[PDB]
């Protein structure tokens, strides 16, 4: 396997590259926040109305007592997972009845109130992406006592004790949530994360925000309508990169797979013998007399109570990686969605500008707005400049030459100035710099003062 | 539940609610004659160990009590069925096996036994079902010059089948040297008689053995025991009997097409999905009766004492084992209100509860997100804030637990 | 507000309460008192019933170890989280939004709690917003002028530089706004004039 | 100074050498050989092993 492109770039002593343009990036990430709450009874699976099942079975102890705890401490703590990832927001915001934003195209995530579910396009294509195993969240006795074809795995599933319980929170509550950050993020900036909701012009916040990544606000006043443009083409391509591939769902396709096929391998376990005559009940209880059927129908409850068992403690397990994984999710949900980050490769790849949550089954997924510099260029650079017996050195920036006069200029955008005493301060003698160049430093000061 | 005499403001799962079963119902097919079990017991001498015979038993109602009635023996030793309890299942096949035996080789005749008899005269399989009636022979099974009338064979070349005759007699060879039908060095007949005498000890005597088999039902049945019929009733939840097995659902019609020869249906947990009805060429379906779990949804004992009852994902109108459907079960005790509050006791998709003025009531309602707000938006305008405050707020974070030791030697045993 | 501490406690307590409530049960022998079987038969069918209370007290031991393990999993996750946060709210100051506290973070104080630690954060909260007008930069002879740090706002009439978080205004002057560029490419330039000290 | 690393190979190593002698116990049988008990006892006794 090939870990990549070789590549050599040019160090130097004196040699620096500055770009001289942008692109702006929206990538995509995915975490899934909660899974199927289940509820399994012990006397209907083990036994399932037989009497004699039931009285062996109560000489075990308390064993269904701490099954039926663990499964409940499991099924709060996914509502729990929900509520800290989702419910960060105190008032429902609503976005404006306008539709300009200084330019960017938020239509394709901002609801569509056509639809009686409120949810946004890229929302749409996210739960048609994952394919729903129609789970216990609605009731299927009707359904299920009306045999069409043949026998459903679900039907047969919850025919044997198994329950799957609804989340608290439906996807309409999950989508005014989603709403509500969306239209707080886009209006009020990041000044809603930390008291009241202040309104601020869009472009404006977004100058705010390249200013938080170390570039001058004019860049943005002058290259508007370019970055703009960039956004709504970034967004065109993921809605044509969700559209096109169905692969990038993996991971809440993993959480509903596994969910589906634990209760699949619980409900072909119950088929087993475990080295009894039978593994129908009834027909032991039908065919042989008190004290060898009680054998085994004894060997059939150990059976039947390791499955179990065995199915609650990865269930543990995997309820301690999605807590986990659902921790990670508010986390970016406080950091990326209702501020800025500086950490590096959190909140997406670049320099972090923006975030929009939109709500998936079983998770959530982030457009992380990042900054990513494109064109850069060969200049000769120096660490100070000698003037008059004084090395001066840059405010903010750096110096450049290139090849007959020195400029200084900001770090991530090629935006070269006159070299002036503003920009410019004075530290010392020129004796102790390695490196310090030769050059004139203007003085404003001096032409007003002969005029 | 909760092991208490307070409980706290909650929900609470305590039991699991199930529709009892009203009627019976027998279904059996239609037979009139009885198995002749008295004209295979006694005879002037039976088979021998060799060729011994086999009765074909089909199409006729088996009473077992009268087989106490006909013989005197001491071990009544089944395997697979209790013999107190084969008057209420059906079969499909039964046979019947009748030879004499020796006193030494009663224990002989077993499943997963080697020997003598075990290996090259009667094998029975591994698999074996049904049972033996075996009883001492030494009144009619006695001369004082010795019963000659019985042959066994010592040894063959290899092992014997289970259910496998050897009628026909060869000169064995345990050489290169031919026989040739003299019995000389190396050429013995493997075939000598008992030589029953009353002079030998009592684990000697001659034995009179029959051998009964059983096959389960995979296949119409033939043979029943007798057990009167029940009309047949669907749309109720009943406790069927389909040939001799026992359970409890709502039979209903189908529409499965089922070939002619198929006469069941399984499931992937391996329970009966659909049946057929011995009398009439009609197959039922089998569904559980209706089920599900009991939430009980109470604030303090020290508030009050009254509850709210949760049945969880069932379609209330079978409830009887204010009611408001909800989307995880139905709601008896708690009126539905038009409004929204936080949510106090959760329940179910969207769905809370509390403990309301409007005299107390529990009321349950549709939980409120959070308070509308539209924030001014435009592109000259913006809002700066004047004044602070300054605000201390406490979190919580848990740190280590309790450390704990196991003594497995005092806790298992107990020194 | 205490109650994740309590849970800690209680969770400890109720395992250690039905591990000695499991030496009550049967298990399918006679009797649950080990004496009484060893009194009250022979070597062998004593033998069958040990087997059988030894197979089931090794089975609730084993799922008392497995659920503590998985319990000392979640504390330990919980005391890193706690452990990061002493590192950053109290022992500096803390950038990250909604972490070490609800706000602009400017403080903490640890508190010592049984099975835990609480923290005392203390945060900035603006209180009394205000309506203004503003624009994105100012035109000055042919000149656009854009805030070094701060906002433009007007009440009005005049447009002064304040900062964002504060209302402290002040006259627009060269000292606190920088130039580059002319008036013909921002989007809602202004025009007014810039104070020359 | 490399104890963690030290510590993961160490538990690795103690876990499969626990599973190995694992398969010298009896528990419960006449012997912790599959062989002798296959020819040492009839069908029943030894399926019970
Ligand atoms: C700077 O780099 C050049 C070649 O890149 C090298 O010859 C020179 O020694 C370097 N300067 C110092 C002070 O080492
Ligand atoms: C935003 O994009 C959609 C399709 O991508 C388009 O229909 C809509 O007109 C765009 N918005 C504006 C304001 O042009
Ligand atoms: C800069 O110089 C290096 C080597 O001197 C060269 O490979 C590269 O193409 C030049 N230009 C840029 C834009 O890096
Ligand atoms: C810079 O100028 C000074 C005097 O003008 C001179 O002494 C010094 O050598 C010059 N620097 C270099 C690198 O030549
Ligand atoms: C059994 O019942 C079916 C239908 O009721 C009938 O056709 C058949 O002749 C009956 N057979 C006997 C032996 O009674
Ligand atoms: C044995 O069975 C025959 C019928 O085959 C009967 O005539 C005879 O009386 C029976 N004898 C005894 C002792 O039961
Ligand atoms: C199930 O409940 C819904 C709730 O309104 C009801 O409309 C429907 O008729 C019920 N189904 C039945 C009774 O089969
Ligand atoms: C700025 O807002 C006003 C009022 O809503 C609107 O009429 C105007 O078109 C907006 N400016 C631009 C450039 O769209
Ligand atoms: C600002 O203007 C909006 C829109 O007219 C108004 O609703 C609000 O009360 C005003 N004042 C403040 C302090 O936001
Ligand atoms: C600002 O002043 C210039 C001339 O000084 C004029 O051309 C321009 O139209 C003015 N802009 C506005 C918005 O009044």
């Amino acid at each position: 396997m090939s870990l990549g492109a070789e590549n050599s770039v040019a160090y130097s002593n004196n040699s620096i590259a500055i770009p001289t343009n942008f692109t702006i990036s929206v990538t995509t990430e995915i975490l899934p926040v909660s899974m199927t709450k289940t509820s399994v009874d012990c006397t209907m699976y083990i036994c399932g109305d037989s009497t004699e099942c039931s009285n062996l079975l109560l000489q075990y102890g308390s064993f269904c007592t701490q099954l039926k705890r663990a499964l409940t401490g499991i099924a709060v703590e996914q509502d729990k997972n929900t509520q800290e990832v989702f419910a960060q927001v105190k008032q429902i915001y609503k976005t404006p009845p306008i539709k300009y934003f200084g330019g960017f195209n938020f239509s394709q995530i901002l609801p569509d109130p056509s639809k009686p579910s409120k949810r946004s396009f890229i929302e749409d294509l996210l739960f048609n992406k994952v394919t729903l195993a129609d789970a216990g969240f609605i009731k299927q006795y009707g359904d299920c006592l009306g045999d069409i074809a043949a026998r459903d795995l679900i039907c047969a599933q919850k025919f044997n004790g198994l329950t799957v319980l609804p989340p608290l929170l439906t996807d309409e509550m999950i989508a005014q949530y989603t709403s509500a950050l969306l239209a707080g993020t886009i209006t009020s900036g990041w000044t809603f994360g930390a008291g009241a909701a202040l309104q601020i012009p869009f472009a404006m916040q977004m100058a705010y925000r390249f200013n938080g990544i170390g570039v001058t606000q004019n860049v943005l006043y002058e290259n508007q309508k370019l970055i703009a443009n960039q956004f709504n083409s970034a967004i065109g391509k993921i809605q044509d990169s969700l559209s096109s591939t169905a692969s990038a769902l993996g991971k809440l396709q993993d959480v509903v797979n596994h969910n589906a096929q634990a209760l699949n391998t619980l409900v072909k376990q119950l088929s087993s013998k475990f080295g009894a005559i039978s593994s129908v009940l009834n027909d032991i209880l039908s065919r042989l007399d008190k004290v060898e059927a009680e054998v085994q129908i004894d060997r059939l409850i150990t059976g039947r109570l390791q499955s179990l068992q065995t199915y609650v403690t990865q269930q543990l397990i995997r309820a301690a990686e999605i807590r986990a994984s659902a921790n990670l999710a508010a986390t970016k949900m406080s950091e990326c969605v209702l501020g800025q980050s500086k950490r590096v490769d959190f909140c997406g790849k670049g320099y972090h500008l923006m975030s929009f949550p939109q709500s998936a089954p079983h998770g959530v997924v982030f457009l992380h707005v990042t900054y990513v510099p494109a064109q850069e260029k060969n200049f000769t650079t120096a660490p100070a400049i000698c003037h008059d017996g004084k090395a001066h050195f840059p405010r903010e920036g750096v110096f450049v030459s290139n090849g007959t006069h020195w400029f200084v200029t900001q770090r991530n955008f090629y935006e070269p100035q006159i070299i002036t005493t503003d920009n410019t301060f004075v530290s010392g003698n020129c004796d102790v710099v390695i490196g310090i160049v030769n050059n004139t430093v203007y003085d404003p000061l001096q032409p007003e003062l002969d005029s | 539940t909760l092991k208490s005499f307070t409980v706290e403001k909650g929900i609470y799962q305590t039991s699991n609610f199930r529709v009892q079963p009203t009627e019976s119902i027998v279904r059996f097919p239609n037979i009139t004659n009885l198995c002749p079990f008295h004209e295979v017991f006694n005879a002037t001498t039976f088979a021998s160990v060799y060729a011994w015979n086999r009765k074909r038993i089909s199409n006729c109602v088996a009473d077992y009590s009268v087989i106490y009635n006909f013989a005197p023996f001491f071990a009544f030793k089944c395997y697979g069925v209790s013999p107190t309890k084969l008057n209420d299942l059906c079969f499909t096949n039964v046979y019947a096996d009748s030879f004499v035996i020796r006193g030494n080789e009663v224990s002989q005749i077993a499943p997963g036994q080697t020997g003598n008899i075990a290996d090259y005269n009667y094998k029975l399989p591994d698999d074996f079902t049904g049972c033996v009636i075996a009883w001492n022979s030494n009144k009619l099974d006695s001369k004082p010059s010795g019963n000659y009338n019985y042959l066994y064979r010592l040894l063959r070349k290899s092992k014997l089948k289970p259910f496998e005759r050897d009628i026909s007699t060869e000169i064995y060879q345990a050489g290169n040297k031919p026989c040739n039908g003299v019995a000389g060095p190396n050429c013995y007949s493997p075939l000598q008689s008992y030589g029953f005498r009353p002079t030998y000890g009592v684990g000697h005597q001659p034995y009179r053995v029959v051998v009964l088999s059983f096959e389960l039902l995979h296949a119409p049945a033939t043979v029943c025991g007798p057990k009167k019929s029940t009309n047949l009733v669907k749309n109720k939840c009943v406790n069927f009997n389909f040939n001799g097995l026992t359970g409890t659902g709502v039979l209903t019609e189908s529409n499965k097409k089922f070939l002619p020869f198929q006469q069941f249906g399984r499931d992937i947990a391996d329970t009966t999905d659909a049946v057929r009805d011995p009398q009439t060429l009609e197959i039922l379906d089998i569904t559980p009766c209706s089920f599900g779990g009991v939430s009980v949804i109470t604030p303090g004992t020290n508030t009050s004492n009254q509850v709210a009852v949760l049945y969880q994902g069932v379609n209330c109108t079978e409830v009887p084992v204010n009611v408001f459907q909800t989307r995880a079960g139905c709601l008896i005790g708690a009126e539905y209100v038009n409004n929204s509050y936080e949510c106090d006791i959760p329940i179910g998709a969207g769905i809370c509860a509390s403990y309301q003025t409007q005299s107390q009531s529990i009321i349950a309602y549709t939980m409120s997100l959070g308070a509308e707000n539209s924030v001014a938006y435009s592109n000259n305008s913006i809002a700066i804030p004047t004044n602070f405050t300054i605000s201390v707020t406490t979190e919580i974070l848990p740190v280590s637990m309790t450390k704990t030791s196991v003594d497995c030697t005092m806790y298992i045993c107990g020194d």
